């Protein structure tokens, strides 16, 4: 469950 | 004093007797140069980049 | 493309401009003051302390390099080439103390060509240096003649200290910019010696305020 | 059905970053748009501290356009709803462009007038014959363009994916990267080394000079009393703390958000876990937080010390009220 | 009795005012009002050249309009090449307090004076080849604002004490000397006879006089505030006046009146140098507030604006070719415009 907001 | 007021007298009616055109010649005179010295002017008139030095 | 001659006069306008180079950047080590009195405000004893028109003087201290340009003789408008000195580091100020007796009145136009240099639009930023000329005999005037000739009201107390303070007050409250540019009053006599080290305080402390005032950091 | 993307966070911390983002955006944009019209009256004599306060005017201006043209794109779908990218195609893209443009142009304008003040106070004969103010604009506009070109990476690798379950659905869209992980690896680590790593190194070695410089004239003001004198050291002992300022508050403020980005291109999917997906968006508004502090900490750093800049900016202000 | 003789003077002075309204039958733009206008002028700058220091604060065209020279407050005045931007010369004054200098027209000699109220001439052109100072002119007891060569040998003055002055530089000594100011003369401009000349001083008037006469011939007036600029129309017959009070005035030699004005409402500004073009067209003005308007000489409107200075632009000129405008400001760059 990688994040994705970058 | 005096003497400077004399002299102011005098310069003044030195320079009142002198004869005056009309400013329509002038105007005209004026007019006139500009009309006769427009063409080779390099300001006015935008020169070729040929003839331009810089 | 340039041919056998147009790079020689390259070369030479390089050597020129290397040599206006090295001497630009030797004349913006040395410090020009602007010297400004009523012309019997003893600037010329000033000028014999740091030993027809700009007079120039050209003395060292302590490994700085002044250049002390005295106006005054240049007698004309003053409006026209004041713009001449926009950027000078300091400017030098003379007043005689004892003209507050003398009727030519005198203090009060001092006061007023004092005005006129700190409130100028070129001398914003350009810090300013009071020498309240002839201590001895404005200490003498002071017991026989009171100051109430010169101002209307004092609040009295009339001893040298008290009225050479007042004088002081006076003239650094004329400028009108505080924040900007700061007012250095020494009172001097006519053979002290220390008057020289004095100006080199004074523009040193200026040259390391007008570096922080250039970076932000004042 | 899309609720495995959804952040869950408590949302009295979105309400409190909220309100944080707001009072930091009406400072900095109140301080940097005052500091541009304090510097656009300064008129007198000028020669070659019109280049410092063309370096600070470009510095504020940097700051005002991270203010701008972030906050309320980032605050709303980033803060509050992150799931539907209300915004668009081609628009997630620009916006990191505009970001990272931003923010390289204020580390690149720090460093710059980092440079400057070296330039003016240790070798101050050379800083008026050698530079101009046609060599500052120069400068400035060459520390711009070059902030504007750096951050193309970012305008090719971020792009909007459909990262739902389903191939279409409307609160999928995304604004992410696109480009390989290798890739976009790539592109977090030059973009982290340049615009942190070469400001913080230019930063430090220059203000530490300059410090020990203006503290070695402390020692020698304090040695040898004249009449500017209990003015002199106190001017010299702010300009110390506005070096030291300038340096701790450049590393605190921007040092947790590429260490966010960074931490986010190295850490590979096997190894996130749920505790990592909520401590990263946690993380997330406190980086952005003390990213935005900086864009505000620059004109409170010239009405401290400078009593110029301080007079003419508090009466800008009441002629406002 | 003296309130007589002053009386008479006032009684001179409405006299001339009311003869001179007698001939002033209509003014210019009602006679150029036909005259389609000149267009946009739109000039680029060429070949920027730097090199000084400090304010530059005159300089004079070489009348070959292949060199040129500029003087400034860093103690130098530098012999441009304008066609290469090569520095023929330059020159360490004496003094570094300068505010006029000349070219000649033979080009063997330039002119210089300021504060220091000695107007020096330079020899180029020389053996053992450097710049020496062959004659040095003194003795004028006021800040010199505008030194100009009639001749290799006669050189006239325009300066702070209210007077001006023919030299004859051999000998050294001025031979005639012209009075009649109440206030100092900050400009001067030949004609293209050079039987005669113009003056402007700080009393808001500029006069006319004769060379081999002496005396002033006579006296304009029209404005309020003291004059920075002046230069001759290139017929002779006219010239323009630039004042501080953000107006440029034609003047005219014959009908002895003012013939027009150049004014605008978003300057208020001082105007410190006038030139014209060589059809007399365009009049070109640089102003306090650091651009050059271009401006229509017949009809008073500007017709393009230079800018591209920092700060004031203290001195141009047109160069005799009419190729090019070359305006030097207080930023110390000098601008050839084209």
């Amino acid at each position: 469950k990688k994040p994705y907001i970058l | 004093s005096i003497a400077q007021a004399r002299k102011l007298v005098e310069q003044l009616k030195m320079e009142a007797n002198i004869d005056r055109i009309k400013v329509s010649k002038a105007a005209a005179d004026l007019m006139a140069y500009c009309e006769a010295h427009a063409k080779e002017d390099p300001l006015l008139t935008p020169v070729p980049a040929s003839e331009n030095p810089f | 493309t340039l041919s056998a001659e147009d790079k020689a006069a390259v070369e030479r306008s390089k050597m020129i401009d290397r040599n206006l180079r090295e001497d630009g950047e030797k004349a913006a080590r040395e410090v020009k003051l602007l010297l400004l009195g009523a012309g019997e405000s003893g600037k010329s004893t000033i000028v014999k302390q740091m030993k027809t028109g700009i007079v120039e003087t050209h003395f060292t201290f302590k490994d700085l390099h002044f250049k002390m340009f005295d106006v005054g003789g240049q007698r004309s408008e003053r409006k026209k080439w004041i713009h001449c000195f926009e950027g000078v580091t300091a400017i030098i100020f003379c007043v005689a103390l004892s003209d507050y007796d003398l009727v030519l009145n005198r203090m009060h136009e001092s006061m007023k060509l004092f005005d006129s240099i700190c409130n100028n639009k070129w001398f914003t930023d350009t810090s300013i240096i009071l020498f309240l000329n002839k201590k001895d005999l404005f200490e003498e005037k002071i017991k026989k003649s009171p100051l109430t000739i010169c101002y209307p009201e004092y609040a009295g107390s009339n001893t040298y200290e008290e009225a050479a303070a007042y004088i002081q007050c006076q003239f650094e409250d004329l400028n009108k910019r505080k924040d900007t540019k700061e007012i250095y009053t020494h009172f001097t006599c006519a053979t002290d010696t220390k008057n020289v080290q004095f100006v080199f305080d004074a523009v040193t402390d200026v040259i390391i305020k007008n570096n922080l005032k250039d970076c932000g950091l004042f | 059905p899309s609720s495995e993307l959804d952040v869950n966070t408590d949302i009295y911390s979105k309400v409190l970053v909220t309100a944080v983002y707001l009072a930091l955006f009406v400072v900095g944009t109140v301080g940097n748009t005052v500091t541009l019209f304090t510097l656009a009256r300064k008129k007198s004599l000028q020669s070659l501290q019109s280049t410092v306060h063309y370096h600070l005017g470009s510095l504020a201006l940097s700051d005002l356009l991270t203010l701008l043209l972030a906050m309320p794109v980032e605050l709303y779908n980033f803060i509050w709803v992150h799931h539907p990218w209300a915004f668009g195609d081609a628009g997630c893209r620009g916006y990191y462009f505009l970001r990272d443009a931003c923010t390289y142009a204020t580390a690149l304008n720090v460093a710059s007038l980092s440079v400057e003040r070296y330039l003016a106070i240790c070798h101050p004969f050379k800083a008026k014959t050698l530079m101009s103010r046609s060599r500052t604009k120069k400068f400035i506009s060459a520390i711009w363009l070059a902030s504007a070109l750096l951050a193309v990476p970012m305008l090719f690798t971020m792009g909007e994916q459909n990262r739902s379950a389903d191939g279409q659905h409307a609160g999928g869209l995304v604004c992410t990267p696109t480009i390989h992980t290798a890739t976009v690896k790539v592109v977090i680590q030059v973009n982290t080394f340049m615009s942190f790593i070469f400001p913080m190194v230019v930063i430090s070695v220059l203000n530490t000079i300059i410090a020990n410089k203006l503290t070695v004239m402390v020692r020698q003001a304090a040695e040898q009393c004249t009449v500017g004198g209990p003015g002199r050291v106190q001017a010299l002992r702010h300009g110390v703390r506005v070096l030291r300022a300038v340096v701790i508050a450049f590393v605190v403020c921007w040092l947790p958000y590429h260490v966010r980005r960074l931490m986010f291109c190295y850490i590979s999917d096997e190894q996130w876990t749920p505790f990592l997906y909520d401590f990263y968006h946690y993380f997330y508004m406190v980086t952005n937080a003390l990213f935005y502090v900086s864009s505000t900490i620059n004109p409170i750093l010239y009405n401290l010390v400078s009593a110029n800049f301080r007079h003419i900016f508090l009466a800008t202000l009441a002629c406002l009220c | 009795e003296l309130d007589q003789l002053r009386q008479e003077a006032e009684q001179l002075k409405n006299q001339i005012r009311d003869a001179r309204k007698a001939c002033a039958d209509a003014t210019l733009s009602q006679i150029t009002n036909n005259i389609d206008p000149v267009g946009r002028i739109q000039m680029r700058t060429r070949r920027t050249l730097r090199g000084h220091l400090a304010k530059i604060y005159a300089m004079h065209w070489g009348t070959d309009s292949r060199l040129l020279v500029s003087a400034s407050q860093d103690g130098k005045l530098i012999i441009w090449d304008s066609y290469t931007t090569n520095k023929v010369h330059a020159i360490p004054l004496r003094s570094s307090w300068v505010m006029t200098c000349a070219y000649a027209p033979s080009g063997n000699y330039v002119a210089c004076g300021g504060l220091d109220n000695i107007c020096s001439i330079y020899n180029l052109k020389t053996r053992e080849g450097n710049v020496r100072v062959s004659r040095e002119l003194a003795g004028h007891t006021g800040y010199l604002s505008c030194c100009r060569f009639l001749d290799d040998n006669q050189i006239v003055t325009s300066s702070g004490d209210t007077t001006c002055a023919l030299w004859d530089i051999e000998t050294g000594q001025q031979t005639t000397t012209f009075t009649g100011h109440t206030g100092d003369v900050m400009s001067l401009s030949l004609a293209p006879d050079t039987r005669l000349f113009v003056s402007g001083a700080c009393d808001a008037s500029a006069k006319l006089w004769d060379v081999r006469e002496g005396m002033c011939r006579q006296t304009f007036t029209g404005h309020e505030s003291d004059i920075n600029a002046i230069c001759f129309f290139p017929n002779g017959n006219a010239f323009a006046t630039g004042s501080d009070d953000a107006t440029c005035r034609l003047f005219d030699l014959r009908a002895d009146q003012e013939l027009m004005t150049y004014s605008h409402d978003n300057i208020i500004c001082g105007i410190t140098s006038v030139s014209f073009s060589k059809s007399g067209r365009l009049l070109l003005a640089g102003y306090d507030d650091f651009n050059c308007n271009v401006w229509d000489a017949l009809k008073a409107d500007r017709a393009g604006v230079l800018a591209g200075h920092d700060n004031r632009v203290s001195c141009l000129g047109v160069t005799d070719d009419g190729m090019a405008v070359a305006t030097g400001s207080w930023d110390s760059f000098l601008k050839i415009w084209n």
